[PDB]
């Protein structure tokens, strides 16, 4: 049987970037023809392996990481970035081997009153390791003593909401990103 | 030190959301005037207003000197200001009420004709049409006086309390007066050799004004001689100019005097308004053609959200709109222009000024939220003028297809053009200084309120060379008869932006390798000079205005030399005409005595 790439791309609900989910792909043939023969993706940026060799290649297992960032935060899903999303939400390793696909979803992820469901991590001591995941809402202690669970002066909440509007510029519109990692059972 | 770094990252993410709630609500009012939208434009701004004050006080606890990176130093000082909430609870509401009462009677101000009491006109388009086209000395005398005697005298009691209440706001914010509150815009307290004092602003505008007097005094003598033919036996060949014969309500611009002061009126006029109509142009064609001007120099196009969310025409079919052309930077990459564009050359050049504001807005969009602003108050209005300067040249109008390709560009057509430009550019320089100098002293307390109007006109004749047509006691409030005075708006920015708009033009045309006179330069096709302006537009409010100006012109302060070189062919022609005329004016002549 073929691999279920529709369960991650055409998925109804996408998670926030801080709580990005990962799905393992096992014994199944992969169908990269639909992804290549489609201008539906706004970026389709590959690293480590070209976009035309993986068709007749085999991998140990494939992992798809789905999340949502703004338009300007799509460029930070690349090896060697130091943005807020890269350092505190989702960091790709320098030896990354795979493709990153994104597409505009302002029509579904941006309501008139602003869709504040998608969130992102803004404050965290030290940066995130490659492929690390942190979903803690622990109160961020900035300077001195901690906060005893209470936010206030020099005590900020780590997560903050996006809030996509339909009138947002192309760099502030929501994008659903899917990172396909190739680890060296999944041929083509 | 990192404690302040996270504080700004919390503000720059939460303020952008609240600043977009207020910016989008303010667009819904100016594009759909409804009493319901008055609350949304207010409440969404009040939540934003209550946010900036909580963050200004929290940022004030941070020791300002204990910073080391320069990007964070300048961001905190933008929040280190106390603001206006240092006033008492009840005096803050009365001061905010008189600002509305002054702003309403300025628009609701209607005067009725004694010869026809059923006809009652407003300022726009009622009284402004009379001041801009009528040639009857008495009809212009009525509209000038009726505005200052019926609606100006109502601003007098409000302005007396407006000064005493807003002085208390400035004196509590470590300032000398409200006049010193506005001079802090150009203040710089940072890099060595780039600092600038608040009192230095007064010294610089007066020093650079002396090199303008030789050019302006010859324009005054030339316009007065031509005005003596339009209004005979009303003007003295040595006296000042009556205030109601200057082309508009306040004598700010002498643009309408071109029909009376044209040097060579026999030649074909350069107003290409008729050619736009016979070519079936609409507001789409104007802004689309303006878009082609910015792309020709390497600047990006107008975003699709601009063409889809901007109001480029009068709405009609069921809506109300404040037709004042404004360029809006709502945030979130939302750039819009609100303007009731007509098929005229004036609205064609206004689209180049307002879109010039947007290109500046699009440039510093990468800067932090606290740094997304012009270098100073005059930087934005100077960026919009350099765009209209290149777009108004005949080489640009012919290349676009509006003027005829066989249009003869004689040496007399350039004098007519420079004279028309002088009536708008150099004619407003003495008026702007004298107006802001009056408010600087009134806030300073040098002019007591029992003689506000005596010293106001004593400077009209001395500085501007303008005499009042009828004597005015202290019940009048002619200063507040202008918009910027009665709506709490600084006016010195229009003087500084004028000198900025010619330092930019001379520096950009040198990068564009222009060869002819400065008034014949068109920075079209100049992707080389387009990057030169790009380097300063991206700066925003990060570096001081002395540094942002130096990145393009190579100077730390304003300079009057570029402005004089622009009007040099006209200045030599004015000195030739005034050889048998009297250059200067007597501060004692009045049209009554
Ligand atoms: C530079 O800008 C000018 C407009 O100021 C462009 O000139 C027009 O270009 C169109 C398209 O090629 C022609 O049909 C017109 O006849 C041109 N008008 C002129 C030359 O007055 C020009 O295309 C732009 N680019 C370059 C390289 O010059
Ligand atoms: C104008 O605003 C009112 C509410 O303030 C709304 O009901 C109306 O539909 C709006 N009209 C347009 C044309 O947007
Ligand atoms: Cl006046
Ligand atoms: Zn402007």
């Amino acid at each position: 049987n073929l691999c279920p790439f529709g369960e991650v791309f055409n998925a109804t609900k996408f998670p926030s970037v801080y709580a990005w989910e990962r799905k393992k792909i096992s014994n199944c043939v992969a169908d990269y023809s639909v992804l290549y023969n489609s201008t539906f993706f706004s970026t389709f940026k590959c690293y480590g392996v070209s976009a035309t060799k993986l068709n007749d290649l085999c991998f140990s297992n494939v992992y798809a990481d789905s999340f949502v960032v703004k338009g300007d935060d799509v460029r930070q899903i690349a090896p060697g970035q130091t943005g807020v999303i890269a350092d505190y939400n989702y960091k790709l390793p320098d030896d990354f081997m795979g493709c990153v696909l994104a597409w505009n979803t302002r029509n579904i992820d941006a309501t008139s009153t602003g869709n504040y469901n998608y969130k992102y991590r803004l404050f965290r001591k030290a940066n995130l390791k490659p492929f690390e995941r942190d979903i803690s809402t622990e109160i961020y202690q900035a300077g001195s003593k901690p906060c005893n669970g209470q936010t206030g002066l020099n005590c900020y909440y780590p997560l903050y909401r996006y809030g996509f509007y339909p009138t947002d510029g192309v760099g502030y519109q929501p994008y659903r990103v899917v990172v396909l990692s190739f680890e060296l059972t999944v041929c083509g | 030190e990192e404690n302040a770094k996270t504080f700004l990252n919390n503000f720059n993410q939460e303020a952008e959301d609240l600043s977009y709630q207020s910016s989008l609500a303010s667009w819904n009012y100016n594009t759909n005037i409804t009493e319901e939208n008055v609350q949304n434009m207010n409440n969404a701004g009040d939540k934003w207003s209550a946010f900036l004050k909580e963050q200004s006080k929290t940022a004030q606890s941070f020791s300002l000197q204990e910073i080391q990176t320069p990007i964070i130093k300048r961001q905190l000082q933008a929040l280190q200001q106390n603001g206006s909430s240092v006033l008492s609870e009840d005096k803050s509401k009365r001061l905010n009420t008189i600002l509305n009462t002054m702003s309403t009677i300025y628009s609701t101000g209607k005067v009725c004709n004694p010869d026809n009491p059923q006809e009652c006109l407003l300022l726009e388009p009622g009284l402004n049409e009379i001041m801009a086209n009528s040639l009857d000395y008495n009809e212009r005398l009525w509209a000038w006086e009726s505005w200052r005697s019926e609606v100006g005298k109502q601003l007098r009691p409000l302005y007396e309390e407006y000064v005493v209440l807003k002085n208390e706001m400035a004196r509590a914010n470590h300032y000398e007066d409200y006049g010193d509150y506005w001079r802090g815009d150009y203040e710089v307290n940072g890099v060595d050799g780039y600092d600038y004092s608040r009192g230095q602003l007064i010294e610089d505008v007066e020093h650079t004004f002396e090199e303008i007097k030789p050019l302006y005094e010859h324009l005054h003598a030339y316009v007065r001689a031509k005005l003596m033919n339009a209004y005979p036996s009303y003007i003295s060949p040595i006296g000042c100019l009556p205030a109601h014969l200057l082309g508009d309500m306040w004598g700010r611009f002498w643009t309408n005097l071109y029909s009376l002061t044209v040097p060579f009126g026999q030649k074909p006029n350069i107003d290409v308004t008729d050619a736009m109509v016979d070519q079936a142009w609409d507001a789409q064609r104007i802004f689309k053609e303006a878009e082609k001007f910015f792309v020709s120099v390497g600047l990006p196009h107008m975003t699709q959200g601009f063409w889809a969310n901007s109001m480029l025409t009068e709405p009609a079919d069921g809506r109300k709109v404040v037709c004042h052309p404004t360029a809006w930077d709502l945030g979130h990459g939302d750039f819009r222009i609100k303007m009731c564009t007509k098929v005229t050359m004036d609205d064609f050049l206004t689209a180049h000024h307002e879109m010039g504001h947007i290109q500046y807005d699009m440039a510093y969009a990468a800067q932090p939220f606290l740094l997304r602003n012009g270098a100073n108050e005059g930087f934005h209005e100077a960026v919009g003028e350099i765009m209209s300067l290149s777009a108004a040249t005949p080489k640009h109008l012919k290349s676009i297809g509006l003027l005829s390709p066989d249009f003869q560009e004689d040496n007399e057509t350039e004098i007519n053009f420079l004279l028309k430009q002088a009536l708008t550019i150099v004619g407003t320089l003495p008026f702007t200084y004298m107006l802001e100098k009056w408010r600087w002293m009134v806030f300073k307390g040098e002019i007591p309120k029992d003689q506000w109007m005596k010293k106001w006109w004593e400077m009209k004749r001395e500085i501007v060379g303008v005499v009042e047509p009828v004597p005015h006691d202290e019940t009048y409030c002619d200063p507040a008869s202008l918009f910027h005075v009665s709506n709490d708006y600084s006016f010195i920015r229009y003087y500084t932006r004028t000198l900025y708009q010619f330092q930019f033009q001379e520096a950009l045309c040198q990068a564009a390798k222009h060869e002819g006179p400065l008034h014949k330069c068109d920075i079209s096709n100049s992707t080389e000079a387009g990057q030169k302006l790009f380097n300063m537009l991206r700066l925003g409010k990060s570096e001081p205005w002395t540094l942002a100006l130096e990145n393009v012109v190579g100077a730390k302060n304003m300079n009057v030399r570029p402005l004089l070189n622009y009007f040099e062919p006209l200045f030599t022609w004015l000195k030739d005409q005034n050889k048998n005329s009297f250059v200067g004016w007597s501060t004692d002549w009045s049209p009554y005595a």
